[PDB]
RNA sequence: UUUUGGCAUAGUUGC
């Protein structure tokens, strides 16, 4: 009673203003974007060339994998804390994340900077037609957004690729919650 | 590809493909594949000219159809076997275009990126803003909304209906909307929505609306019921008639007045009546006569809106009832935007008490802050003010998912002309006390649907009614009455709790108490 | 009566054969606003099948690209499984290869 | 057959003697209301004029009671039924007779649910001991239930359409066993994993961390006001 | 020589409670003076504060034996 | 289907106005002129005129019966 | 001669413009029905 | 009672035993006429 | 005579087929509704498109809960004819031979 | 089908008082009153007028549902002055405000109209 | 310990909508007063209809609803009226009422439009305020509309039909310096109307020891009243209430 | 002067 009489006096909200952050947060956003797509690009010739050498118990598939799996994730989580840096104290996305009320902070690298790298099974889009994701890119493509990775934020706007196999990626969430209607509580309906 | 892109001895949904890593040609003239158009491109150009351009422009009073466009070889049907034998390009304005080439040979070029989107799908504006889970949702719940489903609704008599009383097309919208005819049959209103935390009834995914605005109309729409019932001479046993019946000549009836009936056995239209009301007097010979009459769904109240009275296939005469009744916007309805924001009415307040810009424009809605961070509906924030933008500008605004002319700088910069802060943000006042909100407050109109679930059509108690004929239990017959699942893992709870005369209670005294004599030696039924 | 049968009930196949006669076909068309109605017309519905529980498709599937609507489809223990058309699919209505 | 009459959730067993249908029981949607405490629950008019409990006659509630027969159904509160030591049910909607009215100690009149009384709040699925918690009726003049903010996470459910349970219980035994077993403050620390099973919820906790804040200063009309709702204040301004 | 607990448990609480007040709405002599109450619960829950309630509790031991105990001797918490 | 008696958030009357908004338009205004032409200046009334479809003209197309 | 890429974004709307008064929504049903 | 025929609106009593037809265009199909009871409106 | 057949609203064949939207407004239908449905007993019953696998194409699967490591499938079907569709597997069996 | 008739959300049905006392016992010179059918109208501008009062020790009010009517007015002052001469205070002093607002505004309309 | 002396300054009148500024006055009164604006200046509006006979494409409640958001001349005439629910008459009465005829037989091809100026009221002192005209329903040859209806005296509160004013702005503070709001980044926001900070700067400087006070007025009329009437009849009702609630208040501690 | 009443498979929809 008393938190919601005085939330009346002071007030409460989420804005577009809120999802902006300075010129050179975008500007170093963006740096880091293109260093990340470079280095891929540099795994991927590698790679071509036979200069990767695959790590023990691991076929070559899986080393060039991980490598870029991995180079993928620490430029998001980079990317993500330059956003967080960038926000202000009267941002409300600060204000319901650091109370806990609701999202987080992954939310906010999200919205603000990187979507990110979308996954099905836990792998990167798999090629549905022969060789390739989309027929948009060319036969034997590994790159991030050939694979399926945003590089857009919410705000920017996700591009046909990118929405579609973000789209992909959603369905596997929608496809865990159908099973979990299905099968949960049968566990506990035999437990009690 | 010469002769189907001439249409000389190939008609234009037969696939062509050549596997050249097995050497193989496959070629499909059956039904039940599924392609689309594509532009073709030879030499890194596309085969559409400007002039193609001009003959589409002069449709009408010209005779030129799509059809020429599949006659001249400049679009050509491409389905999805054949598209893994295509390097396909999304837009021609940069991909085509020469620059450190990605790739140089494209076959194809997409009219369109936004034709992936569905029917029902391509009504959300900025879809790429939203995270599409959102999109399946709002996908689902379109379909759910309040509208004028169709024009002649009025002669039809349909079994359910819903009609909003003002259907508004959106002031933010896709193109495709044009060719969906949901701009000439619009479903939802634009109604200004202050983003926002107030009293408390907001939360969790509910809204807080304008008791004035509803005063006005808003969002009131009318639910059309539609009853049926024909006569019949089975055998000679008996014989079902349209009359209305007395307790003098019908050995057998049901409490309730038969006053509102005529001679007939049927109802006048333009009378007001409750849900245990008759609205056919019919009644059938015993072999004096018993009624079989028909009531309505006792959980409701209406007026008869049009009876007609015809033949059915037999020839027997049968009379349709369509029954209007107004539904006005009250608490708990469930109102959703494009972007899966649903949300249930938390209270209704009078426009003194809402809150209010300089300009005393009061918000329609309100909706707790808290449904976005998670759920991630930018585009509902764009939406909003673009909605603004256009609104102030007067001209019906652009909502094309991959336009990449429009973005939120463009937008924030055409708000700032108009004297606005540029984010939307405004200083909002407290209708209880006047004195401006400290934190200011993001505001503008945005488009919301009425969905067809109102708390009425879903309410219901169980007082001792009419329990089952096979178990004694309560059932499910004439209305949502018969009680509620006491199911297993309610049980189990109980059992948790240790509430075990609770549980006897809902178990056995409150859903079928019954005695037996039984023997003391043999457990045999005395 | 047979034709109005197998559309009255949406039963499938013959009326004595129901054991094992597929089923789900025609169906009430949903008339609660023009997108209902269009959405419900253009609808599509893959069977379980034994070919269901041997490939996963409930997942999105590359090749729906510009054909089925990435983001449409009823949500509940039918995900993925009923999808609706892309704007500009047009399915071919068959021909002879004569 | 026989066989197909027991097996399955629908057969006898499993649908009808482990789970049933009851009477005296309603279901509707619910909607936020940061006003109540955690303990009440505010219910329609319809249902609580409907839905009743049954009040034995003693020399204490016999004006009470008596008045509230002869309000009978129509008006709200009233009742249906007096039920006398015989076992006759005299309706009280189709018998406006004094004869069959008079009341004595003994007797049992079906009285609507007011409120105070108790009420199993509940919701499909129950997952644990918080998914099923006794409230206390509060009459609101509108037609949906309403919940405080905070009963919401052990109940799992949101506002956003989804509908939840109400059974009544009917005698004084379990009336008093709902108050002293199943109570929402009674349940607040959950078994399962020792700590609170509800706290402070989206627009209170945001506005908690923001008021919480060093830097927040407040008025004397302000603090006055806001020492308004403060039910348990000893009714002493503090030094600023 | 009870071995049991010399605690009230919270279900011998609502069952010796809601017992109780059935007792009075059915015309029971109460145990304790009221003051002014109506409600059988709250008479039953002063009763069980002053102790006065002339139930006795019959805790069935999980080898056929009992063991008997007076209100007022169990601890009330 | 037909225009609103008032505008639903401040409640200003714009049912003496669709019909002279359809008649400015056909005087080849732009629709915002129009709009500032009927003393329509906060957008709440804008939205108004700028959104409604008058589908009263399709429905009077059948029988008066 | 050929389109522009500022003319193309309403160019394109114009070809899709067209399709759909050509050919409509409903032509899977019509078309199966009328083979 | 009155009825309309639902083509040319002939208004036209039918009785209670005889199947239903306009009686100057053929057509089956007929509507009751508007109830002549008192109906009022708040306008609310 | 040999029976009646349910005809597609605003089909070559229906009566709605080819008219002006004034002549559906005499005939009290709306100019907006699409079409492409049946109306058995008064209702509006609609049909949705059955996804089926396609016929006369080769398909080499895995079935791994076979004695067979793959197998190689076909289900032919006549045009227009012997709706019985005759599905042949030829399977290489696993090397786990007795 | 449960929606209050609005017309009763400020007409004092039957066996209904305006306004009633109650005073509290936490704090001596604390008195409470109830006024039924209003709003924040007359409870804001109660309260700040009560406020301008310094022998007014405390003076707040709260509505204790928004769906009901009732207004709740904690008054407190100090132990020689009578909360309820607070009260009528307060509200001869705004009606004096308001029948001076009235004038001052007719003289305006009068000189706006010349002017 | 007395309430202040406002001062009035009517900035502009005209027939639609006024704007004035209140000064020496305390916020609550200011926030009451548009709250009275709003809610408790009563009007006229058609609210009972009885529907003689209709053939419209739009059914009845449609048409009674429309014709209830219809605004009416009421500027004397609410004065010396009396709420229906409180006069002695068997229905109604001139006394707490006021009836309205309608009635329109479209009989030719044309289109047909229903507007207010159809409306035909019994008393002249009470018309439709347009009386171009707000259209009511179209009609098309062979449909009929007739009907009777009665207005009343109600105010807001109890439906916003009875709502006079469209939309009161409101306004204090315009400088922020009292900081009652708080910009992120001031130098992004418009400055208003009454605002005197040059386009150099976007706050005044915070005054501690301020209060609010300057409180700025933008009445619009719906047309139903005029707006000077609007203010003088809110004011009245305001102090009659203040003043019935201290003749209870008096009756309750003589008690 | 007292009211009753079906079982079924299929389909869609809602957390
Ligand atoms: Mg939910
Ligand atoms: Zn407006
Ligand atoms: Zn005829
Ligand atoms: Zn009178």
């Amino acid at each position: 009673t008393v938190i919601n009489n005085w939330l009346l006096i002071e007030g409460h909200t989420i804005g577009i203003g809120d999802s902006i952050a300075d010129s050179k947060t975008y500007q170093d956003i963006q740096n880091t974007i293109k260093k990340a797509k470079q280095d891929v690009i540099e795994v991927i010739e590698k790679a071509h060339n036979n200069e990767l050498e695959p790590t023990p118990g691991n076929t070559l598939r899986q080393t060039f994998e991980n490598q870029v799996n991995r180079i993928l994730n620490d430029a998001r989580d980079k990317t993500g804390s330059s956003a967080q840096k960038s926000l202000s104290e009267y941002n409300n996305f600060k204000s319901m994340v650091v109370s806990g009320a609701k999202g987080s902070k992954i939310n906010i690298s999200q919205v603000i900077a990187v979507v990110g790298q979308q996954n099905v099974e836990g792998k990167r889009i798999p090629f549905g037609f022969k060789h390739r994701t989309l027929p948009h890119f060319i036969k034997d493509d590994y790159g991030p957004e050939s694979r399926g990775f945003v590089e857009n934020s919410y705000l920017a706007g996700l591009t046909p690729t990118e929405f579609f196999f973000h789209a992909m990626g959603g369905r596997e969430g929608l496809i865990d919650t159908a099973v979990k209607t299905a099968e949960t509580g049968y566990i506990q309906r035999r437990l009690i | 590809r010469k002769l189907r892109r001439q249409m000389d001895i190939i008609v234009s949904e037969v696939s062509m493909i050549r596997d050249i890593r097995e050497r193989e040609i496959r070629i499909y003239t059956d039904a039940g594949r599924i392609c689309r158009p594509l532009l073709i491109v030879e030499k890194q150009k596309l085969l559409l000219k400007k002039r193609h351009i001009d003959q589409l422009k002069e449709r009408e009073y010209n005779n030129y159809s799509w059809q020429d466009l599949v006659a001249s070889g400049v679009v050509e049907y491409i389905d999805t076997l054949e598209e893994e034998t295509v390097m396909l390009a999304m837009t021609p304005d940069d991909l085509q275009e020469k620059e450190v080439a990605y790739c140089s040979t494209y076959t194809h070029c997409e009219i369109h990126p936004s034709m992936i989107l569905g029917v029902c799908a391509s009504i959300i504006p900025f879809p790429d803003h939203n995270q599409s889970p959102r999109n399946t949702y709002q996908s689902a719940m379109g379909k759910q909304a309040m509208g004028v489903y169709i024009t002649n609704f009025h002669v039809r008599m349909d079994t359910l209906a819903h009609v909003l009383y003002y259907p508004q097309k959106p002031l933010v919208t896709t193109r495709s909307m044009e060719y969906l005819r949901f701009r000439e049959l619009p479903a939802g209103i634009n109604s200004i929505v202050a983003i926002a935390s107030y009293t408390g009834y907001n939360q969790e995914d509910s809204v807080i609306m304008n008791r004035s605005a509803v005063d006005r109309g808003f969002f009131r729409s009318v639910f059309y019921r539609s009853y049926k019932e024909q006569e019949s001479k089975k055998g000679f046993d008996q014989e079902e008639v349209f009359e209305k019946p007395t307790r003098e000549t019908c050995q057998g009836m049901r409490h309730a007045i038969y006053d509102k009936l005529d001679d007939d056995g049927l109802i006048a239209p333009g009378v007001r009546v409750s849900g245990d009301d008759v609205i056919i007097g019919k009644t059938v010979t015993l072999p004096t006569k018993r009624d079989c009459s028909t009531f309505l769904r006792t959980s409701e109240t209406g007026i008869v809106d049009q009876v007609m009275v015809t033949l059915n296939q037999e020839g027997y005469k049968f009379c349709k009832i369509r029954v209007r009744s107004v539904r006005i916007p009250q608490i708990g309805d469930k109102f959703a935007s494009r972007h899966g924001q649903k949300g249930t009415c938390g209270i209704q307040y009078r426009q003194e008490d809402m809150p209010f810009t300089c300009e005393g424009i009061t918000p329609d809605i309100i909706i707790n802050p808290h449904a976005i961070p998670s759920r991630m509906t930018i585009g509902h924030l764009i939406e909003c003010l673009q909605g603004k933008v256009s609104a102030n500008k007067g001209e019906i605004g652009d909502a094309t998912p991959f336009n990449d002319a429009v973005n939120v700088q463009k937008i924030s910069n055409l708000l700032s002309d108009y004297g606005y802060h540029l984010r939307g943000n405004e200083v909002l006042y407290n209708g209880f006390t006047g004195r401006k909100i400290t934190s200011q407050i993001f505001i503008g109109p945005t488009y919301y649907q009425r969905l067809k679930h109102m708390v009425d059509d879903k309410i219901h108690s169980r007082a001792r009614g009419p329990i089952q004929i096979l178990n004694r239990q309560p059932m499910e017959g004439r209305s949502r009455d018969g009680g509620l699942r006491f199911g297993e893992m309610e049980r189990d709870c109980q059992i948790a709790h240790g509430a075990a005369q609770f549980l006897r209670e809902r178990l056995f005294e409150a859903s079928d108490p019954y005695q037996v004599h039984v023997c003391n030696l043999c457990g045999i039924m005395a | 009566d047979g034709l109005k049968y197998s559309l009255a009930t949406g039963n499938w196949g013959d009326q004595k054969k129901a054991h094992q006669a597929r089923a789900g076909v025609s169906q009430v068309l949903n008339r609660l606003t023009f997108a209902s109605t269009l959405s419900h017309l253009r609808r599509l519905n893959s069977p379980i099948g034994r070919d269901g529980k041997l490939a996963k498709p409930r997942q999105l599937h590359n090749t729906l690209w510009g054909m089925v609507c990435p983001a449409e489809t009823p949500e509940g223990h039918a995900v993925g499984l009923v999808k609706n058309l892309a704007l500009m699919a047009y399915i071919s209505v068959g021909s002879q290869p004569s | 057959s026989l066989k197909q009459r027991l097996k399955g959730k629908e057969g006898r067993v499993r649908g009808n003697l482990m789970g049933k249908r009851v009477d005296f029981s309603a279901r509707t949607v619910i909607t936020p209301d940061p006003n109540l405490s955690i303990d009440q629950v505010g219910v329609p008019r319809s249902i609580a004029a409907n839905m009743t409990f049954a009040e034995i006659v003693t020399p204490f509630n016999i004006d009470r009671l008596q008045e509230l027969v002869r309000r009978g159904n129509s008006q709200y509160p009233g009742a249906k039924y007096i039920i006398r030591d015989n076992g006759d049910r005299i309706d009280l909607r189709f018998h406006p007779k004094p004869s069959d009215l008079h009341l004595q100690t003994g007797y049992k009149v079906e009285r609507h649910m007011c409120d105070g009384d108790i009420v199993i709040f509940n919701r499909q699925p129950t997952l644990h001991k918080m998914s099923m918690m006794g409230h206390r009726v509060r009459i609101l003049p509108w037609s949906t239930f309403r919940l405080n903010l905070s009963v919401t996470t052990p109940y799992n459910a949101d506002f956003d359409g989804d509908e939840m349970n109400l059974h009544l219980p009917q005698s004084l035994e379990t009336r008093a066993e709902i108050q002293e077993l199943a109570m929402v403050p009674r349940m607040i620390v959950t078994p399962q994993s020792n700590r609170p099973v509800m706290g402070i919820v989206q627009d209170t906790l945001t506005a908690v961390r923001k008021f919480t804040k060093r830097d927040v200063f407040l008025e004397r009309g302000e603090v006055m006001n806001l020492l308004m709702f403060l039910s348990t204040w000893d009714g002493k301004v503090p030094q600023p | 020589k009870r071995i049991t607990t010399p605690y009230m448990t919270k279900y011998e609480r609502a069952r010796v409670l809601g017992t109780r007040a059935l007792q009075i709405a059915m015309c029971a002599p109460v145990m304790v003076e009221l003051e002014g109450e109506t409600d059988p619960l709250l008479i039953a829950m002063k009763e069980l504060k002053a102790r006065k309630i002339p139930i006795i509790i019959r805790r069935y031991l999980p080898d056929g034996s009992y063991e008997d105990w007076g209100v007022d001797e169990l601890i009330i918490s | 289907m037909i225009i609103p008696v008032r505008c639903f958030t401040c409640g200003k009357i714009v049912g003496n106005k669709w019909e002279a908004y359809l008649g400015l338009l056909q005087a080849e205004y732009t629709e915002g002129d129009a709009l500032d032409a009927l003393g329509l200046k906060r957008y709440c009334c804008r939205r108004m005129l700028l959104a409604h479809v008058d589908l009263i003209e399709k429905l009077l197309n059948y029988a008066p019966l | 001669d050929e389109i522009t890429p500022d003319l193309w974004q309403e160019a394109c709307w114009i070809v899709i413009s067209s399709y759909f008064d050509e050919k409509g929504l409903v032509r899977q049903q019509l078309d199966s029905f009328d083979e | 009672m009155i009825y309309i025929c639902g083509e040319c609106h002939t208004e036209n009593e039918i009785k209670s035993r005889d199947p239903i037809r306009c009686r100057e265009c053929g057509y089956r199909i007929m509507y009751k006429k508007r109830t002549k009871r008192l109906v009022v409106f708040d306008a609310r | 005579f040999i029976g009646k057949i349910p005809i597609m609203l605003r089909s070559t064949y229906c009566l709605l087929n080819g008219l002006t939207d004034r002549d559906l407004c005499e005939l009290n239908e709306c100019p907006l509704d699409p079409g492409g449905y049946f109306i058995i007993n008064g209702s509006e019953k609609v049909l949705i498109a059955q996804e089926k696998m396609a016929t006369n194409t080769v398909y080499v699967f895995a079935k791994k809960d076979s004695k067979y490591a793959y197998t190689g499938e076909c289900r032919s079907c006549l045009e227009n004819s012997s709706r019985p569709t005759s599905t042949i597997w030829v399977s290489m069996l696993a090397r786990g031979g007795q | 089908m449960n929606a209050p008739p609005a017309f009763e959300s400020f007409l004092l049905f039957e066996g209904e008082k305006k306004i009633t006392i109650n005073k509290d016992t936490k704090v001596p010179n604390a008195c409470l009153f109830t006024i039924n059918k209003e709003d924040h109208t007359l409870g804001n501008i109660i309260k700040s007028q009560l406020l301008k009062d310094p022998q007014v020790l405390f003076a707040g009010y709260k509505v204790p549902h928004p769906l009901e009517h009732k207004i709740i007015i904690r008054v407190q002052t100090t132990p020689d002055y009578s909360p309820q001469e607070a009260f009528t205070n307060a509200i001869t002093d705004l009606i004096s405000e308001l029948s001076l607002l009235e004038e001052r505004f007719r003289v305006a309309i009068k000189d706006k109209q010349e002017g | 310990p007395y309430a202040n002396q406002p001062t009035v300054r009517i900035t502009e009148l005209t027939d639609e909508n006024v704007k004035f500024i209140i000064e020496n006055t305390d916020l609550a009164v200011a926030n009451s007063i548009r709250r009275v604006f709003i809610a408790e200046v009563p009007i006229i509006a058609i609210d009972w209809v009885q529907i003689d006979a209709n053939s419209s494409v739009l059914h009845d409640e449609f048409i009674a609803h429309r014709l209830g958001l219809i605004p009416l001349t009421s500027d004397d005439i609410v004065d010396k009226l009396q709420y229906s629910r409180d006069c002695t008459c068997e229905e109604f009465c001139p006394e707490c009422s006021v009836e309205f005829t309608l009635d329109v037989r479209c009989n030719e091809d044309q289109t047909r439009h229903v507007t207010s100026r159809d409306l035909i009221s019994n008393s002249p002192r009470v018309i439709p305020v347009t009386s171009d005209d707000i259209l009511i329903v179209k009609l098309r040859k062979g449909q009929e509309l007739r009907l009777r209806a009665y207005a009343k005296k109600g105010f807001g509160k109890e439906h916003a039909k009875w709502n006079p004013t469209a939309g009161v702005a409101f306004e204090y503070d315009p400088d922020n310096a009292l900081r009652h709001t708080v910009y992120p980044k001031p130098e992004e926001w418009p400055k208003s109307e009454y605002s005197e900070l040059d386009e150099d700067e976007s706050q005044a400087p915070y005054d501690p020891n301020g209060k609010p006070e300057r409180f700025y007025y933008n009445v619009e009329s719906c047309g139903s009243l005029r707006p000077e009437t609007i203010v003088l009849s809110a004011l009245s009702g305001l102090k009659k209430k203040l003043s019935d609630l201290q003749t209870q208040l008096s009756h309750e501690i003589q008690s």
